[PDB]
């Protein structure tokens, strides 16, 4: 985040060195608000597959053995959770720093962010889209 | 035209099938609680869950071709 803020002003702003950290604060406050909201939702879906795991074990006609297979998803979760911390980093930066940037100016900064995420020991979703990540399909239609 | 066509439905059917995956999971668990002491109704949803064997694995069909589609799309952005 420090290396991003240092890069944001360095790349984007012109006019002579007047301006300083404010986005940085809002960026951090967004991340905390979003990780807490994501952890509560990942634990909710993991509780939704734990309740379906106890429901199938109670039953044990030809297809039901695959729903253990549907159950595999179980292994998937841990990998999905390891990327949610770095995913929230990108989401918070979009919310904070991107609002006033151009199509090109957004994508460009995203690169510098993603390569910063690449060098540090954080995992992010390779197929990431800011819209899909924070908008719900019900909201997206409503807008 | 074929990969620009498939681009929009690729993220669309990603969310649609996953909405339908969570929509059919809810249909299944609500009838399993209602028809536990009642008749084998769950079977009438299990043939829709047999249709889901295409749907759950349709996602896996689309994810396999995604690993092929995305790096091609990002190659086409440069030209």
């Amino acid at each position: 985040l420090i290396h991003f803020d240092r890069n944001f002003y360095q790349k984007m702003k012109v006019g002579v060195n007047p301006r300083s950290p404010g986005y940085f604060i809002d960026g951090l406050r967004a991340l905390v608000k979003l990780v807490t909201a994501k952890y509560q939702d990942l634990q909710e879906n993991q509780r939704f597959v734990n309740v379906g795991l106890e429901k199938l074990n109670e039953s044990v006609k030809s297809l039901t053995f695959e729903k253990e297979r549907w159950l595999n998803t179980t292994k998937q979760f841990s990998k999905t959770s390891q990327e949610l911390i770095g995913n929230c980093i990108i989401s918070s930066i979009y919310e904070t720093y991107f609002g006033h940037l151009n199509e090109r100016e957004r994508a460009d900064m995203l690169v510098i962010l993603k390569r910063l995420l690449g060098k540090f020991a954080v995992k992010y979703d390779v197929n990431y889209r800011f819209i899909d990540y924070l908008v719900t399909l019900d909201e997206k239609m409503k807008w | 035209a074929e990969m620009q066509r498939k681009r929009e439905d690729l993220i669309k059917l990603n969310t649609e099938y996953k909405l339908k995956l969570k929509n059919l999971e809810k249909r299944l668990l609500e009838e399993l609680n209602n028809s536990q002491g009642n008749m084998l109704e769950n079977d009438e949803l299990m043939v829709t869950l047999n249709n889901l064997k295409k749907e759950a694995m349709n996602i896996e069909k689309k994810l396999s071709e995604s690993e092929e589609f995305f790096p091609q799309f990002d190659n086409l952005v440069e030209e």
